[PDB]
């Protein structure tokens, strides 16, 4: 008698076992085989759109689902179509849901018109309409090396700043030259010598170059700085 | 019995000692390996010395900001409209 | 044991993968020492380049080429620190 009901205890838990795994199979393998169109973008976005990552995963062709997409097929198709992302990370995650985490570069200058430099010297591109809004001095140089000059805008640019004035362009040639241009135009001509201690001079020379400026009603157009303890200045009309 | 076993065992350890020392073995590859980083970081710094110069010899020949800033910097001539100023300590 | 045995497996491949490894490097440790020769020699002859170009009586001929002036003394403002 008791090893009926325990039989049958064990028989109907096993018969609810199997038909709930058999449910929850249905439930697992109908689901497990589905496109992933979900996307869940999680970082501080600033350039990319949502948009972006949509269009740039659906350009590969082909919709993958769970089972049949690779990851880092999807991170690198991410990071040969979008230049101003630094670490992406796109993860799967259940039977319709993705995860891509996304990592931007700041840009704090520009590099030849065309791409933009961050702090750690990377170098990366943005589209001009993403990036008109930002007022951001203009780097230039010889490709390669914009690390170098972003060292030199800062040394320059910090003593410049120290009187009040704006570095606007900074720009260095394959031997090492540099222009630097200022606020209003002011063309500051260096040379390959000693650009710290002729930028220094400009700063003690400018208070004299301003008041003679004004006495003949002229505009400062530049100041060329290749001397020795001199500098010769072109002027222009003010309009 | 243990000499089955002692057979075996001193044969990995005249192996590994082959490893560290010998050719082309740990310490060869280490010693080796911090002299290819050594040269070709003297190298970086040498053809960026030497395009430096092929950069200026560029505009050497008849070019732009090489001749002008050696009239300027070692002959002091400048250009007609330009004022002249001189800083003195 | 037969546990050990395959430590010498293990450690013989690694000896194939350190003597590789190795041989590679000692090809270009020579191929470094040939590249400077040859910078060596390119960066003699640069600024030997350099000398014949940046020649006073040659620099100065071409400075006038495109019309600079020496410094005049009376024309020169001078200031003081």
């Amino acid at each position: 008698g008791t090893r009926l009901a325990g039989i049958l205890f064990l028989l109907t838990v096993l018969t609810t076992v199997l038909v709930s795994g058999w449910v929850v199979l249905g439930w697992m393998e109908d689901a497990q085989r589905l496109p992933l169109s979900k996307l869940v973008l999680t970082g501080e976005r600033h350039y990319t759109r949502n948009d972006d990552i949509r269009q740039s995963i659906l350009a590969l062709g082909e919709p993958g689902t769970f089972m049949t997409q690779d990851v880092n097929i999807i991170q690198t198709q991410i990071e040969q179509r979008l230049p101003w992302i630094k670490q992406v990370s796109v993860r799967k995650q259940w039977p319709d849901e993705l995860k891509i985490h996304l990592v931007e570069y700041v840009p704090i200058a520009r590099w030849n018109d065309q791409h933009m430099v961050d702090a750690e010297g990377n170098t990366f591109s943005v589209p001009p309409e993403r990036t008109s809004k930002q007022v951001l001095p203009m780097l230039y140089g010889p490709e390669g090396s914009a690390n170098e000059v972003l060292q030199g805008y800062r040394e320059m640019g910090q003593m410049l700043a120290k009187d009040r004035f704006t570095l606007k362009e900074a720009a260095m040639t394959a031997r090492r030259s540099w222009q630097l241009t200022l606020n209003n135009d002011i063309k500051l001509n260096l040379g390959r010598g000693d650009t710290m201690k002729r930028l220094a001079r400009f700063v003690e020379l400018y208070p004299v170059l301003q008041q003679q400026a004004q006495t003949d009603g002229k505009r400062i157009s530049y100041v060329d700085l290749r001397y020795d303890s001199g500098a010769a200045v072109g002027w222009a009309p003010l309009p | 019995m243990g000499k089955l076993t002692l057979l075996l065992l001193a044969i990995l350890v005249w192996l590994q000692y082959s490893l560290w020392f010998g050719k082309n073995g740990i310490h060869d590859y280490t010693r080796v390996n911090d002299d290819v980083a050594a040269q070709q970081a003297t190298n970086a710094k040498l053809k960026a010395r030497n395009d430096q110069l092929f950069a200026e010899i560029d505009h050497l020949n008849g070019g732009q900001e090489a001749l002008e800033e050696r009239a300027r910097n070692e002959l002091s001539m400048t250009r007609p409209g330009e004022t002249f100023y001189r800083l003195v300590p | 044991p037969l546990c050990l045995f395959i430590c010498i497996i293990l450690t013989a491949v690694t000896v194939v993968t350190t003597a590789h490894h190795t041989r590679l490097l000692t090809a270009q440790r020579e191929q470094l020492v040939l590249e400077r020769d040859a910078l060596d020699i390119e960066w003699r002859n640069l600024i030997l380049e350099e000398n014949a170009l940046g020649d006073h009586s040659r620099v100065e001929r071409i400075a006038t080429e495109k019309l600079q002036m020496q410094h005049v003394d009376p024309s020169q403002e001078n200031i003081v620190v």
